[PDB]
């Protein structure tokens, strides 16, 4: 739930040597299983 | 001024976050940090790989 974004993310980072990000719609991926605090790590982690 | 010391708490954002956002303002709280007339601290709940 966090590491397969993570690899993609760093995949396609690397390939174009991003220097600049967009995250559209990420509200979806807010859907773990009725845990808040699941949610919020994630985010805080990825950012 | 009033030679009060002080302590920040912080529970979301980073203490380099924190001197940052103030340093635009003419604040010196990174000499005030390291003079030891301030301090930070940054507590958050659970750091990894470990239940909140």
């Amino acid at each position: 739930d966090l590491e397969g974004l993570f690899l993609r993310l760093e995949l396609a980072i690397d390939t174009v040597g991003a220097k600049r990000v967009v995250l559209d719609t990420i509200e979806s991926l807010f859907s773990a299983f009725s845990n808040p605090a699941i949610l919020r790590a994630e985010i805080r982690r990825l950012f | 001024d009033h030679g009060e010391p002080g302590v920040f708490v912080t529970f979301e954002e980073r203490p380099e976050d924190i001197v940052n956002n103030v340093a635009s303002l003419g604040f010196e709280l990174d000499k005030l940090i390291e003079e030891e007339k301030i301090a930070i601290e940054h507590i958050a709940v659970d750091p990894s790989e470990v239940a909140e």
